């Protein structure tokens, strides 16, 4: 998960 | 907004969609090249396919189960590139370019034919 | 083999599909949550989520166009989940995150479950 | 396009  | 995001979702969303390719799951049209089959998703062909978009959005085209291709579309061209719409892999060899550019542009996969035509031009 | 690959291939059909959600194009069920209802397309609803994998691999559900889930499921919750399948983005928020793991953990969403897990943890 |  990242932040997008 | 303040989303967070799976790196890998949209290549498990494909991988699933391919894996229900392969055992016929949920397949609603079957594309005709040259009396050769090929049985797949709708959507997945709207979403790869500017020619497939097109037609399943017409009124009338949207709810058939059978799609014919131009006669002059090679059924292994049409293969290479329905197996790319499902896995992103593009098998592109000297024997097959031709036939696949061809297919492409017919399809309107615009980054395929943008592929094809580099690798054409590299040999010349 | 000795293919190539389009990097951005996956995203930009999970970004077609989204759009075809979008216009209610090819939508072919109706997911009922607490009376709000949701249009998706089955393939993509399966490729993310094991609950859904499991309803329309069943011989007979395979064919409804109506799923009515569980009354303890959460409509923003499930609206989330929806919005995640079709993007890969998640708005996971304080005031959210339990309706959303209890919606994944339902749903059989495993990295959103995951996810919601680790960023509980980090608050305890 | 890359060599995957
Ligand atoms: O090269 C290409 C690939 C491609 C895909 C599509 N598909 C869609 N476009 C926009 N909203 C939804 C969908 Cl399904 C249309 C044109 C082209 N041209
Ligand atoms: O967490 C998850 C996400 C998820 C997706 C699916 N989907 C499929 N699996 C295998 N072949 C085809 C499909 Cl469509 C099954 C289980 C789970 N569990
Ligand atoms: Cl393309
Ligand atoms: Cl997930």
């Amino acid at each position: 998960w990242v932040i997008p | 907004d303040s989303c967070i995001q799976f790196t890998r979702h949209a290549s498990d969303v494909l991988l699933n969609l391919n894996r229900l390719r392969s055992r016929d799951i949920l397949t609603d049209v079957v594309i005709v090249v040259s009396r050769e089959q090929f049985r797949a998703h709708k959507t997945v062909l709207m979403a790869c396919s500017g020619l497939f978009y097109s037609i399943f959005t017409d009124q009338l085209k949207c709810n058939l189960s059978v799609i014919n291709l131009d006669p002059e579309i090679n059924p292994e061209g049409f293969c290479i590139l329905l197996d790319f719409m499902y896995t992103s892999r593009l098998n592109l060899r000297e024997g097959n370019i031709m036939a696949v550019m061809a297919t492409a542009m017919y399809l309107q996969m615009e980054h395929v034919v943008d592929t094809c035509r580099k690798f054409i031009k590299a040999s010349e």
